[PDB]
């Protein structure tokens, strides 16, 4: 039971659009809570820009109604950002880069009560040993969620999400054959990923209180 | 809103 030709076409489309980076020059800037926050918001803005570009290329996305396209993008932005962060946390980066990124996020006005779950979730993801295909598919599945608020046509979204889940199930069998619970483990992490919507909203209101200002794109997608 | 619609189109 390998991938069918239409599944191979679907997977390649997802892969090509996913591999089109958030980290420019983190290093060129000084370390202090103010600069760490600005770097953080600059990387989150870059991530939203690449998310919109990936989303508009998902097969069938352009066929959906304009309002449902916006509901899917706003509803997924925070989860997709935590998933991408978990991918980067587990990415083999040069000697120091991960440590600088990690140190910047710990000194950016975020309470350690959010940092603890965040990094626990990130460590939990790395133990799964996901391939670039698993991260690309999981992102597409997160974006094409039929249970987001303000979707007028939910069956249309489910029709797009369904083939992606079928592909992910098959990849788990191919790439993780000794762990038959791997697919169920990935969907368990999606459930854990949804808890960050609440945590993010809390971090946002703490930043607002300390008069932090966000970039125009983050203001629109996060409703700040 | 407008910025998201601009980026989507
Ligand atoms: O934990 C985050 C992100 C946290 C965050 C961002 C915005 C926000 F409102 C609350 C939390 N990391 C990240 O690199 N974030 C960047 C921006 C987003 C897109 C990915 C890059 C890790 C830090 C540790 C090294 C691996 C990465």
């Amino acid at each position: 039971m390998e991938l069918t030709p239409d599944q191979q076409t679907l997977l390649h489309f997802i892969m090509d659009s996913y591999n089109k980076e958030i980290t420019n020059k983190i290093l060129k800037e000084a370390f202090s809570a103010e600069e760490n926050f600005l770097i953080l918001t600059e990387m989150a803005t870059n991530h939203v820009q690449v998310l919109v570009e990936f989303t508009k290329k998902l097969p069938g996305f352009q066929t959906l109604d304009h309002e449902d396209q916006i509901a899917l993008l706003k509803g997924s932005a925070v989860e997709a950002m935590f998933l991408r962060s978990a991918e980067i946390f587990n990415k083999k980066l040069p000697s120091g880069h991960s440590d600088l990124l990690e140190a910047r996020i710990r000194n950016s006005g975020i309470s350690d009560e959010y940092i603890t779950p965040m990094f626990s979730f990130y460590k939990s993801i790395g133990e799964l040993k996901m391939t670039q295909e698993e991260y690309a598919l999981l992102t597409a599945i997160v974006i094409l969620s039929p249970d987001r608020q303000y979707i007028k046509d939910r069956e249309a979204v489910e029709k797009l999400q369904e083939p992606l889940l079928d592909v992910l199930q098959k990849l788990c069998k191919i790439h993780q054959p000794e762990n038959p619970q791997h697919f169920a483990c990935l969907l368990g992490r999606l459930t854990e990923l949804r808890t960050f919507n609440h945590h993010h909203a809390e971090m946002l209101m703490s930043w607002r209180v300390n008069d932090h200002k966000f970039t125009p794109l983050l203001c629109e997608i996060w409703d700040v | 809103h407008q910025l998201l619609r601009y980026l989507l189109d």
